[PDB]
């Protein structure tokens, strides 16, 4: 987390290794009213 | 390894403070209680 | 006996009476030390051919079972989910293991719970964890000693000759204290049958052996039997009992265990002795006609003693451990591959932590049937006093005991019973020209 | 501190063999400066040689030749140094490569890392180093392995 | 050293046969304890009828 | 649904195993006249999910704090939405009728 | 030549062992069969009483 500037890719990798260390399974939720950019990210999340 | 000799602790608290002091941290960025330590952003991920 | 160096690495207290798993106090033994006996046996390891690592390794794994009892959970009544007040207590465990220190101190209290098939989390309430940690240390010991014997037989296998044997039966039990439990039951349930083999061998198998050999003998016997009481063959032992055919259902209690004994065994079968009114709201006691004494067993607690549950995760994370010898103690293979259908175990069979009493069915068949086919040699050792005192004897005790070990009837047959026995071809060839 | 007469002879006994020339040169190459220290029973990094060489192009044969009159001073220099790497500096490094502190590390994992990190090795230096103790599992025992590297 | 090995085989042959018997009896006893269940099963289903 | 069946049938190559993760993907705040069985599902979730933030981000961490027995005065932030998820008087209510 | 005979003695050992292990699989499939009947009892018991 404390290597990279704010971008989705590290939002992933941070949680990944945490799960691999502390055993905690985890679930991301995106939030915004109706007009943000939610699913627009999620397509890129899947690909990443 | 040179931080804690034969019998630093004793009080598991007191010898943790010795080792963490040798590694130049204060007990506030990470907090102590009784059983546990509390880590903010990066702190644990900096120990790594 | 350990030196100041090893004291660090091994993580012993410098001071005494710290150790929590040692109840009562530091009790002594009459005439031995504790200290010098260490150096003797440690050399006995060198003499076994242990590696310089493994010396420390076996001690590493063994010593933690002292360390574990120190984890002092404390009531913080806002939920009752206690976390233990310290770390040193469980660290002296962790290091000797080389298991992920974070995995330890977290997972003990908050493990991943298998719910049906999926995964959930939970904090365990105080007492749940306290006992569940105590489970962990005794979980290591049962495994380590079973690993120890198998690894020790390894150095002593008959390095390629014609494996021909004698069998010596050394089962240390038949001890009479106010406390007799399921532990005493599983042990004394072999000692019963050994005493039965005395009947089966002194009267019977002695002269059965004569019969095979075809000598000048005459069959004689007396009615000293136990069978209409104590199961002999594996199957009777593997139908025995309610802690077999019902040990998996949520409604069975140590109360009902005594009851279903009382239905099936009582009245018609004269060998069974019933309690003196601890029934209904009970400690639950019973007794059976065991030659050497009427043992008072207590039933409450047999469920958990025949289920033996612990925290999953923390042992599962021990599987992912270090120090070689620490690690090996954890898994399957066991030099065999078979499906696990549970109530247990691995073989036999699949999982419920334990069901050891079923595992004590399998090996029971394998020991016994072969033991029938082996020549009996026997020594019927009697006790002179309760007081643990050398040379002293009591009459009231010995009175009873000589009446109880079938010694009378035992001399009535074994008065002509030959204690010397060799080969006739030799004795004929070796005497030859005397005449 | 100086260089004893035993130290002089050992340096020479090798140097004569090293300098392979029909005509003189009473000199080695700044590359041979490395392997000489190795053969002498010293263990410097290439970076240590680059710490003491005035050739920022390392590595290559054909720039500056050195006499023993330049070698022996450098040997006196190497003899002073502590930062070479002990068993301890290695026991540190190994303790991430064991996926569960046993000593027994995976050969394939050892391959990937040696090629990528530190100084970096060549294909050959990898394949050559792992020709034992490879068992039917593939468990190179990192500590006894290091003790051998210390041994020679 | 080959001869030292071989001698274990006449013996292991007798070793195996005894176990072949004992686990065949163990199979028989288990089959019976299954047979009581299979035979009482007809009663269990009949009583449910 | 034919696809949802078909795809999990084809893209699930390891039944009964963990671990597992997930991503929550839903719309936002919208309004429409014809309230029948359908539309109520959306705004209710945007609400309850805001509450999923509130409870996790302010409260849950404290539920363990209060128990630890550390010098820590609790911090309320006055963001609650509990009183809409189920009926106060009788559980479910509408569904049962 | 006794090398072949060594293996031949081992072949009797192969079959005696291959038979027994298969009789462990005999009892093994019977492991699901056996306990399934014990379970089938308990439910049917609760169906009756």
């Amino acid at each position: 987390r404390s290597e990279a500037p704010p971008h989705i890719f590290s939002i992933s990798d941070n949680a990944y290794q945490y799960m691999l260390t502390d055993r905690e399974n985890q679930s991301i939720l995106i939030t915004g009213e109706s007009g943000a950019g939610k699913t627009v990210n999620t397509k890129r999340v899947i690909q990443y | 390894p040179a931080a804690i000799p034969e019998g630093q602790f004793i009080d598991s608290r007191k010898g943790a403070e010795k080792l963490l002091s040798s590694l130049d941290i204060d007990h506030n960025q990470y907090k102590f209680g009784h059983t546990k330590v509390f880590f903010k952003a990066g702190l644990l991920g900096l120990l790594e | 006996n350990k030196k100041p160096e090893l004291l660090d690495m091994l993580l012993i207290t410098n001071n005494p009476y710290d150790y929590a798993f040692i109840s009562q106090g530091e009790t002594t033994v009459a005439s031995i030390d504790d200290a010098e006996e260490l150096m003797a046996t440690d050399n006995a390891f060198d003499v076994l051919g242990f590696t310089s690592e493994e010396k420390n390794s076996m001690y590493k794994l063994t010593g933690a079972i002292m360390h574990f009892g120190n984890m002092k959970f404390k009531l913080k009544q806002r939920e009752e989910q206690a976390e233990p007040d310290g770390t040193e207590e469980a660290d002296k465990s962790a290091y000797l293991m080389g298991l992920n220190s974070a995995d330890l101190l977290k997972g003990l209290c908050h493990p991943r719970v298998k719910v049906g098939n999926e995964y959930v989390t939970k904090g365990q309430n105080v007492q749940q964890v306290i006992y569940a940690t105590g489970a962990l240390a005794k979980a290591v010991y049962e495994r380590m000693f079973n690993w120890m014997v198998t690894r020790i037989n390894a150095t002593l296998e008959t390095k390629q000759p014609r494996q021909y044997f004698i069998g010596v039966l050394d089962i240390a039990g038949f001890e009479i204290f106010d406390f007799n439990s399921f532990e005493q039951l599983c042990i004394n349930f072999t000692n019963e049958k050994l005493q039965q083999f005395f009947n089966h061998h002194m009267f019977v198998l002695e002269q059965e052996e004569y019969k095979k050999e075809g000598i000048e003998w005459t069959f004689i016997d007396f009615g000293m039997d136990l069978q209409a009481c104590i199961d002999l063959i594996e199957k009777p032992m593997g139908i025995m009992s309610i802690l077999e055919e019902e040990c998996m259902f949520p409604k069975a209690t140590d109360m009902t265990f005594k009851a279903k004994l009382f239905d099936n065994h009582l009245g018609k079968s004269a060998n069974f002795q019933k309690p003196r009114n601890i029934k209904g709201k009970p400690e639950a006691h019973f007794s059976l006609i065991h030659y050497a004494g009427i043992v008072d067993y207590n039933i409450i607690g047999w469920l958990q003693k025949n289920k033996d549950p612990l925290n999953e995760t923390v042992v599962g994370l021990y599987q992912k451990s270090s120090l070689k010898l620490l690690s090996t103690l954890f898994a399957n293979y066991a030099g065999a591959d078979a499906p696990i259908e549970k109530g247990k175990g691995k073989a036999k069979k699949g999982s419920s932590f334990q069901t050891v009493s079923a595992l004590h069915r399998e090996n029971l068949n394998k020991l016994m049937t072969n033991l029938r086919s082996t020549h009996p040699h026997f020594v019927r050792c009697i006790i002179p006093n309760e007081t643990k005192s050398p040379g002293v004897m009591d009459n009231p005790l010995v009175m009873h005991q000589l009446r109880c070990n079938g010694v009378l009837e035992g001399i009535r047959i074994c008065r002509k019973g030959f204690p010397n026995r060799i080969l006739y071809g030799d004795f004929r060839q070796r005497y030859r020209i005397l005449n | 501190i100086e260089f004893t007469p035993e130290q002089i002879e050992e340096f020479k006994e090798a140097f004569m063999l090293f300098d392979r020339t029909p005509k003189c040169e009473m000199k080695i190459t700044y590359g041979q400066c490395g392997d000489v220290l190795r053969a002498l029973g010293q263990n410097p990094t290439q970076a240590e040689v680059l710490r003491v060489l005035g050739k920022p192009r390392q590595e290559e044969l054909n720039t500056k030749m050195m006499d023993f009159e330049t070698f022996l001073p450098m040997l006196q220099h190497i003899s002073k140094n502590k930062d070479t790497g002990t068993y301890e500096d290695f026991v540190e490094g190994l303790r991430v490569f064991d996926k569960e502190g046993n000593g027994t590390v995976m050969g394939a994992e050892l391959r990937h890392v040696l090629a990528t990190l530190g100084e970096r090795l060549t294909e050959d230096e990898v394949e050559k180093l792992m020709a034992g103790q490879e068992d039917s599992n593939g468990c190179i025992n990192y500590e006894a392995f290091v003790k051998h590297i210390m041994s020679s | 050293e080959l001869e030292e090995k071989m001698v274990s085989l006449l013996q292991e042959k007798n070793d195996l046969q005894l176990q072949v018997q004992a686990e065949q009896d163990n199979l028989a006893d288990a089959e019976e304890r299954c047979d009581q269940l299979i035979k009482n099963k007809i009663q269990l289903e009949a009583k449910v009828k």
